[PDB]
């Protein structure tokens, strides 16, 4: 009934940030903690017991941890308005960044902060009666995330055991690029989450940019927005956990009915109505056409098109006021279409549930309130095709050790870029064998 | 040099009847040229009931 | 994370007090040493250039080196002069003479010590000490001995931090000096060596940006020198406030460096524009790229259209979006893609910072990377060639002590230098 | 029930708001998509749902796109008067017009549009359970209409299929002429559309301004009073699906009754009591006096003469207080005459259908106000006469290849102008043929 | 769809001045660049001509280049002067002197490749680009070669576009100077080529206009190029105003040229009328159309009368109906049908637009492609080849550095269309 929240580096810092305004503002708890005095009369509720804890004087903490090495992020989250929210030992910094070298912070740096940051899990996983998965927020083009994110899943892996583990992973986008040694550092990430990790969810800027060009009006988005519509995501997958519904869906089930082989764990991500006031205002927004939407590229958060492979599983979350008659109709009516195909030994491809809490309006925000949605998580061998582009890219730059020197200087064997290079390889290999058409009789 | 707040309150002021700062602004959705307004419950149709 | 200033030289002890004029006007400090700023977002990082002393006075991590006193009496003299530490400044009895060799071997060796003594002092109170910064000309006689040989001395003894330095070196069309080729060849031999990131910038794009660019009527050095700290402040910002992606010197380095000796940068400010047309024109990302990318706006005489860029990087401050910086970059790269070398997939790095300079809703640093470098050093090449061959004035040189043969080696070294440059742009990805 | 309404470029956008105009005024929704009167129980209607659908806030939005290359006259409808009723993603607009080039809408620009208005009408065609055809309204001769018109009817036809495309279109007429190089444009459309319409109507901006001239007292007549008379046309077809009749026509009745033949599907129009409230009131209209006026040619859209062919079919609509008893009368008063002739191949030469809803008078307008109006559509081998001029005139130009290397520049090449006229000549030798008499029984 | 100018030599600057006074006043623009007009159709759109500058201000998009600055410091002294952005004046040190060879290799070399670098900072700053719109001489010597030069390299880097230009053609009566058929004949060399459509203006039919229509007692150049900016602000109205049928600069051209050589028109206004006879008779769509086919009212020395009408195009302005625009195309072809090709079924295209220009109820400008034009190079042509036999003032041209096969390629080429207006006045079916 139970979950606790990792953020590391940048990129996961400022999601959680808007991850914790969402679950704040969708329980009722102030930013300073304290709940007021009306939500609590009449009836005891224990649902946020899944994101927050109380003291016995009532005040609410929550239940994640905040790592950086760089400073900057986590004394804005010190000095800010959320001060008095979060325990100050959650938020741990070090000195210096790990300059986006993977060396820097798996070898070097990150081996002297580990041991508090599992000091501080442990000590929060002690005070719990009934925890049910980590969740993790990261960024693989950078140093410091590829790093510490490996060298952290490696140790809690080993200490906790069989645990789920499920990550939200910002990756290189295909042609927008911030920094020129991300490739080394995303195939060298990757060589470490194949191992320890149940399920990873793969996110691209430039979808999330198109997303808000095309559905909402916005020319010139910023993080906040792309923050905002992932927090969103967050909640509509830990919404099962915390509130009633008819076909709950928990985090064991996700796990059990996504993956097929051991290896084959990278999952596409797709938000329905996202949607401006005008629009809202024009359109009915029944049952039908929002599973419609979930289908159409337009609406996926990784820029992949699902119409160049086959799906093996899709998940269906419905939240708000749906009947499960209308679930079933639409998933026979996508079910009928031509330009959706499952692979042949897939044939119970759906998994759906249905959540009556409907999705939360946050002040500031920029989407419509609505009665209902729906969030997608389905696994495709479409997802190949990003890992080609990243070997590519690779490929280029390792022939002539473009920037090795670097890697080399901070602790690292040369050695390791051919591992890593070839184990990506052999799972680029996995989605060809898996996906294959048809096997022969004779 | 800058001629303090005034004088900077009235430039932002005189901007935005530029057709680009209207169409186009920074991290918002471009406002609307008539009212709407949003139901209690929100937007698009209520699921229709039946008999138990 | 803390940086240590060392100003050598006539040049590099007038740029440094241009320096602290506009990094003391960012964080409202008075030139009495009082803190009158108005946010306090200035002081919350005041410990990255300032120590503080008792009451409310700030003063500077800097130290003072020259071979007369002529110029440091005129620095402590000046209007901010005073907050500088009195002990910090070092100082001789008698002049370069504008010789390397004595700069390097006689009285250097006898000062050297002293200055070594106060940077140990400075940096062993730092809580953690980020790299050094050094401001100094090649082609003088100070400033290139006592600069290349304090900045060994630093590497030996601080060998896993960053080593910066900003060069201002010889033009042929303007010289000041005779024996100006003998000097920058000695430098630039020591600095491929020792440094890890080198600025180069020619007095002639300065004069060129202030007539063409500014209009000006009769500029001055100190404008020149305020253009040059305009980007000295500039390449540091992200190190002392908060951004939507930070950034700082150690990932410039492992961004913009692919190979160790490939480590020479061009400079560029955005924003210039005369005060007549400031009504004419707003500020947005792509007027800022478009004059990012104009070579008017480049502070070297070599152009970039007779080169390809290996890598870039531009560090944006002010209040904008990621989608239109990540584009516009894309754009560039595309559109021009023959002055991109192929075999890197992405050149430019692009950081944003949320604090713009004062009086500027927005602005912009670019740090370049490109072979076009080459033709600088190749011409200083020719001017030493043509002296060397006849012994022109090495008389003086030898009688300090020198052997001939340091000279045929720094030119062997600087040659492969241009050779390194124009392979890597004369080549085919096979 | 439902039908959906596709206008393309600048006649077909202009005639479109006579249409929605028309059709708001006669069901009763305001210029906002709202409802007067109550809405408690006690009375239910549905005839809008032929051309609205109701919101769950009970707006009601139109099922209409408009397209068109340039901005102009779609950001006209979205700061005109009715902004609120139309879904702005309905409003399509590109960047630069076809300049009078069928190449250049079909090849260059048309080409990166289309695909935009296709999700439109898969969108449309989603939110319906008895789609009955498509409705579409352009001008053969201009660029846009042209080459988009023809290249999405090309689409449609392979998407959609089976169901119906019913077209109004508007050719050059025969003296008064608007830009040179119509004869091309008209001659390069009409090959498309022989292969992907059901019907075509054809209308004469001289044969409007002749009877506006002469049957209402309009001296100085604009685009505005042709388009509010062919609102009138599409609303008596139209009404036969919405209100309640004695005998009713559905629209594939039309396709069953109107064409012999595959390819002999081109039909005139005409309407009876186009008449001024001053005359209105001095004279009583009968069935039997508008049952002759719709056979004089003064009462054509069309600039034909019937004397000089025969009729295959025709299709009388009466709406209002009439009864069927006297159109019958009329109708065998109208075949005993001896200047109407009809194929001795069609001997039951008459289709009837009767409607109690009388026809709808607009403030502004110029119609009077009627107990009873008629409307008719015929097929007659007198058609032939309007392609033989177009022809002769494409024959004069095309002799010196006139034009011809602006649209080989775009993209034409030659032998397509030859093509087309052939097939041009081939439908006028069908003309021939269909109407010869047969030489004897045996 | 935004359009860029660029004003070349004293007569380009001029009528530019004029035309630029003339747009300002119809969007309600005020000489100090703030907005003031009266309704909301003036300002959705004008982004057409107009770039938006800080705090309310509108900037024109228009390139002012000139050898000599003394028409600049004239223009700039005027009183929408100050509207320009300063960075847009261009000019050189010395005169063209009259001379085409001069204008187009010595100083257009030299400053070419700044104008090149202001015309695609304010193209590439478009978010869709139309034709560009270009006033200059034929007869002038800065004018011509420069103008012809840059046409050239707007040709080379925007093919795709359109390409725009109006030309004062030297008169047959009253040379201001002597070299005049040379420079004609190479320019008309370089447009044949290089333009999509040239609209041609002689200075005796503009006297001729102001004499017997206006009865001006004493005209003087302001009334010349105020007629000019009047069919020059004429022609873009249905870009930037709604109506009943809308055109474009692409479809003017579509309907206009049958073959790519004959694209050389004839320009005409209607509603000029002076001021004492306007009380007695209302303008009404048979009246303009009198005037706007009366020879009277064309602005070129040849006389419709010794041609015939290939094509011709009416742009309304004004709230009419269309019944009677296409009736009096009828009526006017049908009664006149000698003067109309009569291959083309129909020779007149009609549009109409809602906005008037300020104090008229009604307005047409009039384009017509006849084949009279043969008329004004013949004239031209008889001037070069009696000059052109004795080499009457060549050392001038061949000291510049022209070869002699230059200039009978021009003559050879001018003859060529002389040829092709002939051959397709005298064209019959057979
Ligand atoms: N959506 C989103 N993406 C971000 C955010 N911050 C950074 N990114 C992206 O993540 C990548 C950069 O990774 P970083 O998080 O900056 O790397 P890091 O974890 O800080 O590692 P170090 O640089 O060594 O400290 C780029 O692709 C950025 O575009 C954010 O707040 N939201
Ligand atoms: N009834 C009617 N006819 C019109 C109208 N506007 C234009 N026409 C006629 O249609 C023909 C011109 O076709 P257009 O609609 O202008 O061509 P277009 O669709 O705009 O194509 P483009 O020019 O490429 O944009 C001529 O015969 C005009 O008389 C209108 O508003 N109503
Ligand atoms: N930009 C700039 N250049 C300077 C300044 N002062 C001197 N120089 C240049 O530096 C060179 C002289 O070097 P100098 O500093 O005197 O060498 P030193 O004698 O070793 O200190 C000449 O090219 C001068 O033009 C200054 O304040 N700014
Ligand atoms: N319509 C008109 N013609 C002019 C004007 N100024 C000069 N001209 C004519 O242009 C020719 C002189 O060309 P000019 O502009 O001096 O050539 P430039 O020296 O290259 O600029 C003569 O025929 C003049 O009559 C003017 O303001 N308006
Ligand atoms: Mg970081
Ligand atoms: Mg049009």
């Amino acid at each position: 009934r139970e979950a606790i929240c990792i953020h590391i580096g940048q990129a996961g810092c400022q999601v959680g940030n808007a991850c914790w305004e969402l679950f704040c503002l969708e329980h009722g708890i102030q930013p300073d903690g304290a709940m007021p005095s009306d939500k609590t009369i009449g009836v005891e509720d224990d649902a946020f017991n899944t994101f927050f804890s109380e003291t016995g004087a009532g005040k609410h903490v929550p239940r994640a941890v905040f790592l950086d090495l760089e400073p900057t992020v986590v004394d804005e989250v010190r000095t800010g308005t959320y001060r008095q929210l979060f325990h100050p030992e959650q938020l741990i910094s070090g000195k210096e960044d790990a300059a986006n070298n993977y060396a820097r912070g798996h070898y070097t740096i990150g081996k002297e902060i580990v041991d508090l940051c599992l000091d501080r899990i442990r000590k929060l996983a002690d005070n719990c009666t009934g925890l049910q998965g980590f969740l993790v927020y990261h960024a693989v083009g950078g140093g410091t995330g590829s790093g510490l994110g490996a060298l952290l899943l490696e140790r809690l892996s080993v200490d906790y055991g069989k645990k789920s583990k499920l990550g939200y992973t910002v990756y290189p986008s295909p042609q927008v690029s911030t920094a020129v040694v991300e490739p080394y550092n995303s195939v060298l990430s990757t060589h470490s989450l194949l191992e320890h990790t149940d399920v990873a969810a793969m996110l691209d800027n430039e979808a999330i940019y198109d997303l808000t060009r095309r559905n909402l009006d916005i020319e010139r988005p910023t993080y906040t927005n792309l923050n905002r519509l992932i927090g969103q995501v967050v909640s509509s997958l830990t919404a099962s956990l915390r509130f009633d519904g008819a076909l709950n869906v928990d985090l064991t089930e996700f796990q059990t009915n996504l993956v097929p082989y051991p290896r084959i764990h990278f999952v596409l991500t797709s938000y329905a109505p996202v949607i401006s006031a005008e629009k809202a205002y024009h359109e009915q927004l029944s049952v039908s056409e929002i599973s419609n939407a979930v289908f159409e590229p337009a609406s996926m958060m990784t820029k992949c098109d699902p119409r160049h492979g086959k799906y093996m599983a899709c998940c269906l979350m419905y939240r708000g006021d749906v009947v499960p008659k209308d679930v079933n109709a639409a998933v026979a009516t996508i079910k009928t279409k031509r330009t959706i195909q499952f692979v042949d030994w897939s044939p119970t491809g759906f998994k759906c549930g249905i959540n009556y809490q409907p999705p939360t309006v946050v002040p500031g925000g920029d989407l419509a309130k609505v009665q209902r949605a729906v969030c997608m998580i389905a696994n495709s061998t479409a997802i190949a095709e990003v890992f080609a582009r990243i070997d590519h890219k690779f490929d280029l730059m390792y022939s002539k050790r473009a920037f090795v020197h670097w890697y080399v200087g901070e602790g690292m064997e040369e050695g390791e870029f051919s591992e890593a290079r070839e184990d990506l390889a052999a799972l680029e290999k996995d989605y060809e064998e898996v996906g294959a058409e048809s096997a022969d009789m004779d | 040099e800058t001629g303090g707040r005034m004088m900077a309150l009235m430039e932002q002021q005189l901007e935005r009847a530029y057709l680009s700062n209207v169409r186009r602004p920074l991290g918002k959705v471009p406002a609307a040229m008539y009212d709407v307004q949003v139901p209690h419950s929100g937007f698009g149709i209520p699921s229709e009931k039946s008999e138990s | 994370r803390e940086i240590v200033c060392v100003q050598a030289g006539q040049c590099g002890n007038q740029i440094g007090s241009k320096f602290w004029e506009v990094i003391s006007d960012e964080h409202g400090v008075d030139p009495t040493g009082t803190y009158q700023g108005d946010s306090d977002l200035q002081l919350e990082r005041i410990n990255v250039y300032f120590d503080e002393a008792t009451g409310g006075r700030y003063v500077p991590r800097s130290v003072l080196i020259d071979l007369e006193p002529g110029t440091m009496d005129s620095v402590r003299a000046g209007p901010y002069g005073q907050i500088f530490r009195p002990d910090n400044f070092i100082f001789g009895q008698s002049g370069a003479g504008n010789n390397w060799a004595k700069g390097h071997y006689t009285e250097g060796a006898e000062l050297i010590d002293s200055v070594l003594d106060v940077c140990c002092k400075e940096a062993e109170s730092c809580d953690c000490l980020q790299g050094f910064q050094i401001c100094h000309s090649l082609g003088g006689g100070t400033g290139s001995g006592m600069g290349t040989l304090l900045i060994s001395k630093l590497r030996e003894q601080y060998p896993d931090r960053i080593m910066m330095t900003f060069s201002i070196i010889p033009s042929p069309k303007v010289s000041d000096t005779v024996v100006e080729p003998y000097n920058t060849t000695l430098s630039v031999h020591q600095l491929v060596e020792n440094s890890d990131e080198s600025m180069c910038i020619d007095n002639e794009a300065l004069y060129d940006i202030c007539f063409r660019t500014l209009k000006l009527t009769t500029p001055t050095f100190g404008d020149l020198n305020h253009l040059v700290s305009a980007v000295v402040s500039g390449v540091t910002c992200c190190l002392r406030f908060p951004g939507q992606l930070n950034s700082d010197l150690r990932k410039l380095a492992v961004n913009l460096v692919p190979f160790p000796r490939l480590h020479f940068f061009m400079m560029g400010f955005a924003p210039l524009t005369s005060r007549g047309s400031q009504q004419y024109r707003g500020l947005s990302v792509p007027e800022l790229t478009q004059q990012m990318f104009d070579a008017k706006n480049m502070m070297q005489a070599a152009d970039p259209r007779h080169g390809r860029y290996l890598t870039a990087s531009a560090l944006f401050r002010g209040r904008m979006s990621t989608k239109e910086v990540d584009e516009q970059m894309l754009n560039v790269q595309n559109k021009n893609s023959s002055y991109f070398i192929e075999w890197i997939p992405n050149n430019i790095k692009s950081s944003v910072c949320d604090i713009p300079p004062k009086g500027l809703k927005m602005a912009v640093t670019f740090i370049g990377n490109n072979t076009c470098i080459q033709e600088m050093f190749r011409r200083v090449g020719e001017q030493f060639t043509l002296m060397f061959r006849r012994k022109a004035f090495l008389h003086w040189y030898t009688g300090e002590g020198m052997d001939e043969m340091e000279f045929t080696e720094a030119e062997s070294n600087m040659n492969d230098l241009v050779s390194e440059y124009q392979q890597y742009q004369d080549a085919t990805i096979e």
